[PDB]
């Protein structure tokens, strides 16, 4: 035990996950926080149109934020609130360039419907002399719900279960949301019943639970990138292009 | 992680345990659903009639749902006591920390004691509910829908108040969803108000408007437990809460 | 082997060390260093009276000093000369307050001689980047010699074990001292065949071998934290509290 | 795994070398790089003297070369261009002294042909805070190419198998060079038919990659020291020493 | 370490092996001796007869050895067109990478049509190479030496040209080394040189002084592959490449 | 820790080990016990009559002890050239590397040959010592207490000095303790004072005032060895020593 022996190509081992075509690595552990248990398929309740998954696309990752986390930001931060279903479009509408663009999202710009889980990596590429802590916790529903706006806070996604993401580790956080929503399908666009909050499953969001500190020469930013897959997803309801909208820029 | 556990310094020996009361009081309190059951007072309203009031016109309704409704304290000069002083109960402080749920409910509606009219109940799954502002119990005026009066298909209830003036109910889980919303609602989806409420049961008397007089201000007391099969699904912590001991004494 | 994957709970093993009511721990391996065999129990010898270690109460870890260690503090430089039989009982009364209030020492209160071994841990707190080195050394009746004046160096405790506290690797130095003093009890108080020198084993004393180097903004100061504990002890010789007077200050 | 507990002793292991009687250790793992396999004997073709490896004095390792590298030096630099089986001599002879002092290189003096493997140990002592690596390249007869002048550089010797020298890891580079001269052998001194070139079997030569790179307060210098053993050797062709001439100074 | 590999970060699948060309062309490439054995032009010269020749004295001589000659352009009013602007060919462009080879070399010299004359060819393993200056055809002036001339004792084959005018040769590994150099070589020790080039070959023509006028200025092309024994022992990197189409072009 | 080792790097073969000289000279010397038991001068005194002696009263006494006694030098005028110039000898010098002994002492007094008179010995391990000073030989002045004279009960032995003038003992730990101590003594505990020498040795001459004389000024010199029984037990190191042979030497 305790042997460090580095070399030329490194002292740790570094870790995969490989998708489709997209490989991304983490040298730390993650600190894994799944909030449910995985979703049963459920087209066979409400679907008889072909359904299929696009898992050679689909699931790839993509990202869908980067923020500077500097040591200005106070305590109680929100630094994303992600509403991933949307924010998987919204980054790439934020690309200023449309949906049918993105290997990952072309068919919420066909199909109707959708029911899948969601991976979330929040990966984190702070020093090591630099000390401070994320939480990145998912909420089912956020905006169905009026006061989340008073619930928004460290000590109330601290109960519910949730990722840490230390700045002094450069820990990763993974992140397995399975499909929990009132209705088994999230549709991609203006559909007959609903209108407003269109493909919300529920928010990703990440609060500061320690600031940033260090030295006074010490580095002040800290990149934070979170990437999305979309692995046991199935899209039902397929229909044309030209009624998929963009959606809110928020 | 949440409830990582990493090193656990322990100074302490092995505790016996009690089997959350069962090895003193007789009775295990380890689940909660159970707990659930013992009969909350939901809501509470003095009969007040607007207009001369048909025999098919309700006199009050009120969304069903576990959550509690949007908690009336009253006007500021005449405040509801309990809902004043006792903040919320413990149904919907134990559903705060929920936030789907899939299930029935169950009602037990106390009606006055000096009325004798015999009473309908109708629970009416078809109704949506629009945001939290108006989730709870509604006098209701003169009739424009077919909202204000007795229905055909639905399912009712007839209590004969000179038998016993209470009616019990249980109202099942008549939506279309996998579970409905369980904590405050702002109706953003508008076929997401399909899914907070089981329907709406309105409470109706067959009195004429002679035998109106002797309704009018008097209590209507509503309970509710949730009933065997409610079942709060995802974890979601509790909110701000307010302590009850450090609400301010009425000064002479 | 060397796969360093810190995460939210840090990157190492803690190890522990439960007593009666009191768990202490360390990152760090022990320097344990024995200066003698296991003492047999000695009270069938020279005790007719009810013999009892107290060892729900006794065995229980108790600080006894605490210090700064500067980078002032010179090569050959004493940091505390315990006395530890005392030190457990004048480390009490440093702190204003008589012996019959803590749990580790009622029964030097009561009773009137006492055999036993004492477990001791020298723990350091140094920072990685500092260097420097104590030791700490068990003296068998420092008091009852005239010459340790001049022996009292570090190159005349280096020749008996000891134990090694480098402020690199913030090492902590367990001490297990069996009871050998010339006769096979010592006395709490004031006894009929002397008076001067009383519950006297020896000295713990813990010099500097390396003293702390450090940049222009390096941390300068160094604390360090001395506990005892009385494991195999045997108390004889029941008497009344009042016999009992106050150590000698030191 | 990743449990760090240094003490007085230090946290790794250390291995070491053992030869003759010379032990040179190293912390970290070789990068090793062997360019050809073990060479035969071949003294059966081309000698009937009486042919000794004195294996107990020179397979001792020796110091050929020490240099200071800087920051000052730039990307695409020589830090030294070592001839093996001369640099073993001139090292000697930039000591102020002859071939005959040292006992590695005493059969030198007496033999006239040599025949062996060759290990090199290119040792560095960066910190782990500099960040820059070396890499040490073997090439069979330099002095018989004239278009190395054009070769002679980090994308050249990188295309061939050599050992890399990272100064953050403060990596050491084991290096086998067996014998593969075009005559199965190197003559120690002026031999008839060749007088030029004498004892010359290749370079080792030393070029940046990257060059070292710190804060303005870093540590601006490193040395690097190399060593050689003359593992697989044998002599040939007992002769006067005073027919050994001085090598040429480079 | 040169040839490590740290973490693969593999996206590929599976790609199907073709066997080097093997399953699309019928032939395998991964074997670069069987390449190296397609032959190359070696070298490329006008008889130039300068004085007046016997039949003993040879025409021409050139180094033999698998690097390739010191490249000879030509003249600035008048290039090789070929080592002008084809620069290097194939056998000293895998050469280039290595250092050391053990093994013998073929020729197949092609003479001219127009001369008729029987052409005497030695191998002459005795000669050293001193440096790459003079590592090229040499066009013999008059004779001091025995270089000069036809040899007795030495391998020699007699083309006769009325029959067909290309002899074709195996010259063998005739050093008393391990194995001979195979870069560019500028003759450090003085018997290092014995150990460059196979040997030297020299061509030369039976012709009086009346026939020799027929000779001048005719082309002798010499080719060359590496002969079914040639073995390129220690690989040693490439040396700064030139880009072919990347040099200028003939502008009107 | 002391006795740790981290990384060996031995340079070293097998050396062939001898047997701490058993192989050369036929005896070992690991066991330095046995070292111990030769006997080393412990005191050396002039016979110093001061008041007229009786036959009871003891001619000198000792305090026994293997730590060696406090060193006695001499006066500045007339050293004593063994303790004067070989400091302390061997048995403290290895009882200085230790705490606590538990045995025997042996001690071969040597007496003058001028003397005739009988010579009787004492044993009393009643006695304390009381400090460092005053550990030595005690050349006694008039009788005060018990101290002085012949006692009963104590163990006794008379060597004749006509037939030997030698007696040889062997003083038994007849202590309370576990141990003694064995370093110089401050004496801090008034009862560890009975916990350093064995006992207290008074030799004395059965001589009257006459024959008192002859014994004036003539030398006693005693020996000690350890006895069989000696084990000491806690390892000390050693205190600064001081080299000999870098002591002044009598400049003429």
């Amino acid at each position: 035990m305790d042997n460090p022996n580095p070399g030329p190509d490194g002292e740790g081992e570094v870790e995969l996950e490989k998708d489709s075509n997209v490989v991304l690595t983490t040298q730390r552990d993650p600190s894994t926080s799944i909030p449910a248990p995985v979703s049963v398929k459920w087209s066979r309740w409400t679907s008889n149109d072909v359904v299929d998954d696009y898992a050679t696309i689909t699931s790839r990752w993509y990202q869908i934020a980067e923020f500077v986390w500097s040591k200005d930001d106070p305590f109680d931060k929100e630094l994303a609130r992600l509403i991933l279903p949307r924010a998987l479009l919204s980054s790439i509408e934020a690309n200023s360039d449309a949906i049918c663009d993105v290997p990952n999202t072309i068919p919420f710009k066909v199909h109707a419907y959708w029911r899948g889980d969601m991976e979330v990596r929040v990966q984190i590429n702070s020093n090591k002399f630099q000390v401070g802590q994320l939480q990145a916790t998912w909420y089912y529903s956020d905006h169905e719900n009026l006061n989340i706006s008073s619930k928004r806070s460290v000590y109330g996604f601290s109960q519910m279960d949730h990722a840490l993401i230390s700045a002094s580790a450069s820990n990763e956080a993974k992140l397995v949301i399975p499909f929990k929503h009132v209705y088994p399908f999230l549709p991609t666009r203006i559909v007959p019943d609903w209108t407003t909050g269109i493909l919300d499953m529920g928010a990703l969001n990440i609060r500061v639970i320690a600031p940033l500190r260090m030295s006074a020469t010490g580095p002040t930013t800290c990149n934070v990138v979170v990437f999305i897959k979309l692995n046991n997803s199935e899209f039902t309801g397929t229909s044309s292009g030209k009624f998929y909208a963009s959606q809110i820029r928020a | 992680e949440e409830s990582r556990n990493t090193t656990v310094l322990d100074t302490t020996t092995t505790l016996q345990s009690s089997g959350f009361g069962r090895a003193f009081f007789g009775e295990a309190f380890n689940d909660l659903k159970t707990l659930m059951r013992r009969y909350q007072l939901y809501g509470q309203l003095l009969l007040s009639v607007t207009t001369d009031k048909d025999i098919d016109h309700c006199m009050f309704t009120f969304p069903c749902l576990p959550q509690g409704l949007a908690l009336d304290i009253g006007s500021a000069g005449s405040p509801h006591e309990i809902f004043n002083r006792c903040r919320d109960g413990i149904i919907p402080l134990i559903a705060s920390g929920y936030r789907f749920y899939r299930g029935d409910l169950r009602y037990k509606i106390v009606f006055p004691s000096n009325v004798n009219s015999n009473i309908w109940v109708q629970h009416r799954p078809d109704r949506r509910l629009e945001g939290w502002s108006a989730a709870k119990i509604v006098n209701c005026d003169a009739v424009s829908t077919g909202q204000g009066v007795y229905n055909h298909g639905y399912a009712s209830h007839i209590q004969i108040t000179r038998v016993n003036n209470v009616i019990e109910l249980e109202v099942p889980f008549y939506n279309a969803t996998c579970y409905n919303y369980l904590q405050a609602f702002n109706a953003s989806s508008a076929a997401s108000s399909y899914a907070v409420s089981l329907g709406e049961i309105s409470v109706g008397f067959q009195a004429t408007s002679d035998d109106i007089a002797s309704i009018v201000n008097k209590p209507v007391t509503i309970y509710y437990s949730i009933g065997d099969g409610m079942q709060f699904s995802q974890w979601v912590g509790y909110q701000p809460m307010m302590i009850l001991d450090q609400l301010p004494a009425p000064v002479v």
